């Protein structure tokens, strides 16, 4: 399916430089709960909200990747002639952030010193997404329609990137200020919003079709929710609550 | 911007008692949750207590359980830290902490000078 | 899954034009006119090297350095067939040559990682 050798290497570059940047930021804070043997400073809540984000994004990713029966419903529905829009790096980044978000989860259990549970209405958020999750399984199952299925999980991990930013973008509108702001972790998730986009356009410049930014609309709406809250927290950082 | 200094500290012989206190600058203390942490020479910062934000609920560290206790005064705007039972084991440089909890990104520790609790057996 | 066979010739002479072409048969998921196509030659003792290949829109065709400005690949999206057209031979041309074809990566299938090649058709260019 890629007709150009110079945008596959292309795409593919920019695929594992979209990985790393996102994959990274896992560290910082799972080294220091471990230095600690303590987890004060966390948001439980947020935590538990991240592994449902994550979990989700990894059942699209893992299931469109590897299985034929969901391909060739996506083949079905967006075109014979179509490329499958899940890279390997976007099954590594999602199975990575998976396995880091349970061991920090595991974090909180072990090394418990976290009295602030925080846990609450997040709890009822998770019953809800899980819960509204179910029905779709057992509505999907008859027919099989895994790539319906596949698609709630990765417009429900939109929801929850929304989730990610927007309690932090209006934490600083009420605070009148960006406190933790790090021009360094933000320039991360900018360039994985960005290589994530570049990603998506070459696949698109290489075929010529913009059908994988419609199979993959949780993909492209994950970069874009990324990059706006980005140039969003810069702008507050620097022209609204500088000092 | 916010400013704490903790005082009441210094040396005591096993078994005795003290009061540590800390004087909040920049925020109110009934609006915040307060932490006490403590750091003994070479080893890592240990949480030991913590005042829930609008209310009296408080949590400790399973060491000092039943020994310590936190209190914070109102009409002060400070913290304290009352700590009965001392034992040579509890000797450290006192923190008092206040935080800007940061749901995703980086929470914002901040920190006063400490004092240095001594307990001798 | 996927059956390429190279329906090719056999001796020619130093400088002649000699022709070969790549059924592709099967059933896949992917159309098979979408695939990449290519040719690789063997040669008595050295290992596959690459010689030519197609993208699946039939604009992007890449040439091994050997046989650059000499051999042209071409393609037949609705037989599913490659030909290399292989012009201006030169007696160091002699090889069987193998088709090729990659469902989906041409940087796979230029790399000699392709999934699907065919039997080989000896090509026998003499002095």
């Amino acid at each position: 399916s890629w007709n150009s050798i110079p945008l596959e290497i292309s795409y593919e570059i920019v695929g594992w430089i979209a990985f790393a940047s996102w994959s990274i930021s896992f560290y910082p804070q799972l080294i220091l709960n471990f230095r600690r043997r303590s987890v004060v400073g966390l948001n439980f809540d947020f935590v538990m909200l991240n592994l449902t984000k994550h979990s989700s994004y990894m059942i699209y990713n893992v299931c469109l990747y590897f299985s034929p029966v969901i391909q060739k419903q996506y083949f079905d529905t967006y075109g014979d002639k179509e490329m499958i829009p899940v890279a390997a790096n976007d099954v590594a980044f999602s199975i990575h952030a998976v396995v880091m978000t349970a061991v920090t989860l595991f974090q909180i259990f072990i090394y418990e010193r976290g009295p602030q549970k925080v846990s609450r209405l997040a709890i009822g958020i998770v019953v809800v997404v899980w819960g509204f999750a179910a029905i779709c399984f057992f509505i999907a199952l008859p027919t099989h329609s895994w790539l319906w299925l596949i698609s709630i999980f990765n417009s429900i991990q939109v929801f929850m990137t929304c989730v990610k930013y927007i309690p932090q973008a209006k934490m600083n509108f009420t605070r009148k200020s960006t406190v933790g702001w790090s021009i360094g972790n933000i320039l991360l998730d900018f360039t994985g919003g960005l290589a994530n986009y570049l990603q998506m356009v070459i696949q698109s410049i290489d075929q010529n079709s913009w059908k994988n930014f419609y199979g993959n609309m949780g993909k492209t709406l994950l970069s874009l929710i990324s990059i706006f809250f980005d140039i969003l927290f810069m702008f507050q950082h620097y022209v609204l609550y500088p000092e | 911007q916010v400013q704490l200094v903790e005082s009441g500290g210094g040396l005591v012989q096993a078994g005795g008692s003290l009061r540590l206190s800390c004087a909040a600058s920049g925020f109110p203390v009934y609006r915040n949750r307060m932490h006490w942490y403590r750091q003994a020479p070479g080893k890592e910062r240990e949480w030991v207590a913590a005042i829930e934000s609008a209310g009296q609920e408080t949590h400790y560290a399973d060491s000092v359980k039943g020994r310590f206790t936190i209190s914070r005064d109102n009409a002060k705007n400070t913290v304290y830290l009352q700590m009965n039972s001392l034992k040579p084991e509890d000797t450290a440089v006192y923190y008092c902490n206040v935080k800007d909890e940061g749901w995703y990104w980086q929470t914002y520790d901040y920190w006063g000078q400490g004092t240095q609790v001594t307990v001798s057996a």
